[PDB]
């Protein structure tokens, strides 16, 4: 329990500081750990409250543990700030942020699991932030007391852990930091059990028996792991694991380290009470008053909590081998900075100077309880954040010469984020973590506070990180849509890896990085961020209606006053010129004169047809068009914005079943009209231009990149569920991982990301764009082709008849 | 830690893991941070 000014007494000797968080895969005892460093260590101060994003730890070392820490050190008090991370492994931007705040990890590792991927996931993530690991390989007890493993069975197990732990350290470090391992016999490796309060280093069992061995503990650490064996016959210390007349000898760690452990639960568990004192005695263990009685398991967690308390393990590994801002930020500032490496801030980076200008990196918005407001969380690199201080917010966007991102506001408070609670302070400087408050409207997740008008902006991990699992969601009553469309604002803004948009058929989408992820976002929007009753399904597709070929004969229809009538046929557009309209080089606007040329030139339209063409479609610039080829009509002029319209109306609904024509060419061949505007008007016009299109359409034969990145030996699966999926492969290249890039249809692909690791051993996965329009080569008209079925589902689920009604539905015989 | 400072609030297991959903499935599901 500290009060204010010793925590910012305490923050003013940053050579004593440590940030860091702890990396675990679900279930591997992340929690109970950092339960047992806050209650041996925990700070707390001596009406609001937040979420739990981080928790302050205090650590005293001996005067000869501080002479060992290879880094500048001003004491023997200590600072940790025992960073959150959040819990989605998916290499989410999320967790990159958390431990982009940070400088070392405490690694936990299972006894029996070892390293899983969960675990390689985050280790990747913080190597590529080059942040620095320590292990601890948890859930020991398990080992003896379930498995009742052997002691070299055990040792071979932590030795194995070890092993593919520096190997993925090797493959990912940047090789600028050095040797980034992790080595038992150099105290980056504890072992233990989180669930019973007791773990150890080999440096703390070497302190305790080198002035017991008469030996430097330098020289009895070294002994002390790996091969190195005390012959008890000759009293010498050898590398050999037999003797001269070759019989097997007993590892130093086996002999010193476990053999006493071993034989304390052994004898506590077995109740060996005449054999307990004795061995409690020898290692100097004392039970103090009710403590004498205890028995068993009981017995076993106060003696073995006593003989080797686990914060104490924990801490030494952190204290000593974590690195403090002043060394990191010297490796880390040209990553971390955007802007130039011989930059006035950048250099502020580099030397963590709290007297330059300000330079605070915001890692994500903190959920609050005051009334809907967020705090900021971040680091501070560079200058100090002071209360009231006018700063400049740069949104993710921003770029020194334009104004895009900026705002200028004074902060309203800088605060301590103290776990759920925090603690307003008056300044904050370079290399320290910290909560701001007031910057909630103008940032939302990452962001960079400077006071430097030349400040540029600063920048992220082998889980799913893609949208790519979406779906449809709508209020159960109406009049909550306020809210709905609320939610998904205060939902986008607390999750990074969530994403929510409108669809071209009107339906909010919600879109997660995997099933769960995306159920846990559903539940929370409706729960709380919106707080209504919510509708889900799927999302629906949508479709485009074309024609094959040109129109089997020439479409006629009449108007409702039957005075009227226009002859035409349609015929496919060309997909390049289709694309060309989509995407800019034919348009809608451009000269009619200079675009024809292009048509004509360039795609093999006629000059004459081109230069003709009367509108495009739908909302006068879709990928259709209407073409004039009458010859002799009086009064064209005076119906070409009646057939216009009609074209926007028909290219907008098209005829199959309501979805927007694509790639429709309509040549207008004749047009009778009556000789009085009257009665030629819009509202007869338009009805007969609408009907002869569709049948004109009817008559023309009627029709409607995913990303893989994964190893090798896992290809074979992309290749087995693209298959079943009507799917295609377009390219396999590659020294990391491989990249397969496939097509596949959208409606095939609700459940993929599923099949896909199923097939992969979850070591693939999938990024999805919108790429193309396919034209399926079945019949829409034939309730049971697979162009069909979907034409079928689609009219009942808009309650029309089923039947499509046929061209002659709109043909009007002579 | 919280032994050796007071300035450190104590956080217990279930202090950590207080999610609704988190006691329903037995697991840690979201990051806590702590000081
Ligand atoms: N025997 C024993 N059990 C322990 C020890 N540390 C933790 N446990 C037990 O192991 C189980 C899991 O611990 P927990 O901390 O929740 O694991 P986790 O790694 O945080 N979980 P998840 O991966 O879901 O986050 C608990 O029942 C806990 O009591 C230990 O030192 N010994």
């Amino acid at each position: 329990a500290f009060t204010v000014d010793q925590m910012r007494s305490l923050m003013d000797k940053v050579t004593n500081v440590r940030n860091m968080s702890v990396i675990a895969h679900v279930d591997h005892g992340k929690s109970t750990l950092t339960d047992s460093l806050v209650q041996r260590a925990g700070i707390i101060s001596a009406g609001i409250t937040i979420k739990s994003t981080a928790i302050s730890l205090y650590s005293e070392m001996s005067d000869e543990d501080v002479k060992e820490i290879k880094q500048k050190t001003d004491g023997n008090s200590f600072l940790i700030n025992l960073i959150d991370s959040p819990g989605h492994v998916d290499f989410s931007s999320e967790v990159t942020a958390a431990l982009r705040v940070t400088d070392g990890a405490l690694v936990v590792v299972d006894t029996i699991e070892g390293v899983c991927v969960q675990t390689e996931t985050v280790l990747r993530q913080a190597l590529g932030e080059r942040i620095k690991p320590v292990v601890v390989i948890n859930k020991v007890d398990r080992a003896l007391l379930e498995l009742q493993v052997s002691k070299e069975d055990l040792y071979q197990t932590f030795a194995r852990t070890v092993e593919s732990v520096n190997v993925i350290v090797s493959t990912y470090a940047d090789e600028v930091l050095g040797d980034v391992q992790v080595y038992p016999a150099r105290g980056t490796v504890a072992f233990g059990s989180g669930l019973h309060g007791w773990a150890f280093t080999i440096r703390q069992f070497a302190t305790r028996y080198a002035k017991k061995f008469g030996v430097d503990k330098a020289k009895m650490m070294d002994r002390l792991w790996g091969d190195s064996f005390f012959n008890p016959k000759t009293k010498k210390w050898t590398n050999k694991d037999t003797d001269a007349e070759g019989k097997p000898l007993e590892r130093a760690f086996n002999m010193f380290i476990l053999d006493p452990i071993f034989r304390l639960f052994t004898a506590i568990m077995n109740f060996k009470k005449d054999e307990i004192p004795v061995l409690l005695e020898k290692l100097e263990i004392v039970l103090k008053g009710d403590e004498k009685d205890l028995e068993g398991k009981a017995l076993l967690k106060v003696v073995m909590r006593k003989f080797l308390p686990a914060a104490d393990a924990l801490l030494e590994m952190i204290v000593l081998h974590l690195p403090s801002p002043v060394t990191a930020q010297a490796y880390r500032a040209e990553q971390l900075y955007e802007g130039p490496a011989d930059d006035a801030n950048c250099i502020a980076i580099k030397n963590c100077d709290p007297k330059a200008d300000l330079m605070l990196y915001v890692s994500k918005m903190v959920p609050t309880s005051d009334k809907g407001r967020f705090y900021a969380f971040g680091r501070v690199f560079a200058g100090t954040v002071k209360s009231g201080q006018k700063v400049r917010i740069q949104g993710p966007n921003y770029v020194p010469g334009k104004k895009d991102d900026l705002f200028i506001k004074a902060i309203q408070r800088v605060v301590l984020m103290m776990g759920r609670f925090v603690e307003p302070i008056d300044d904050c400087p370079a290399g320290n973590i910290i909560g701001l408050v007031g910057i909630d409207q103008f940032l939302l997740k990452t962001g960079t506070l400077t006071t430097s008008e030349t400040a540029h902006n600063m920048k992220v991990m082998k889980f799913s990180v893609s949208p790519v699992v979406q779906v449809a969601v709508e209020v159960k009553n109406a009049n909550d849509l306020p809210k709905l469309v609320e939610g998904l604002k205060r939902l986008s803004k607390s999750d990074p890896c969530v994403l929510t948009y409108m669809s071209e058929s009107g339906e909010h989408i919600v879109a997660g990085t995997g099933e769960l992820h995306l159920e846990i976002c559903l539940q929370d929007l409706e729960h709380d961020h919106a707080g209504v009753p919510l509708k889900i399904s799927p999302p629906v597709v949508a479709y485009r209606e074309t024609v094959e070929s040109e129109s089997s004969q020439t479409a006629l229809s009449k108007s409702p006053n039957k005075h009227n009538r226009i002859y035409l046929k349609a015929e496919p557009i060309d997909e390049e010129v289709s694309l060309a309209i989509e995407n800019g080089i034919i348009n809608p606007r451009d000269d009619f004169k200079a675009r024809a040329r292009i048509m004509a030139d360039d795609y093999g339209w006629d000059v004459t047809d081109a230069r003709k063409i009367w509108c495009f479609g739908p909302d006068g610039n879709g990928p259709n068009l209407v073409i004039d080829q009458t010859k002799a009509v009086q009064y064209l002029h005076e119906i070409k914005d009646s057939v216009v319209a009609a074209f926007q109306w028909a290219t907008k609904e098209g005829p199959i079943f309501g979805e927007e024509m694509r790639s429709v060419r309509v040549n207008i061949l004749d047009v009778t009209l009556h000789a009085d505007a009257i009665h030629r008007g819009g509202g007869q016009i338009i009805p007969t231009m609408r009907r002869a299109t569709y049948a004109g359409f009817l008559l023309a034969d009627p029709k409607i990149l995913v990303e893989i990145q994964c190893p090798e030996q896992a290809v074979g699966g992309i290749y087995s569920v693209l298959n079943k999926k009507r799917g295609q492969v377009v390219s396999e290249e590659q020294t990391p991982l491989f990249t397969v890039k496939a097509y596949l249809p959208v409606n095939e692909s609700f459940g993929f990301t599923g099949e896909l690791r199923q097939a992969t051993g979850g070591q693939a996965f999938p990024q999805m764009v919108f790429d193309h329009w396919s034209t399926l080569g079945s019949d829409p008209l034939d309730p049971t082709s697979k162009a069909g079925e979907i034409v079928l589902a689609a009219r009942k689920r808009h309650g029309m008849k089923e039947e499509v009604p046929g061209w002659q539905e709109y043909y009007d015989k002579l | 830690t919280a032994a050796e400072n007071p300035n450190v609030e104590v956080k217990d297991y279930g202090d950590i893991d207080k999610a609704p959903e988190e006691r329903a499935r037995g697991i840690t599901i979201n990051t806590a941070h702590v000081e």
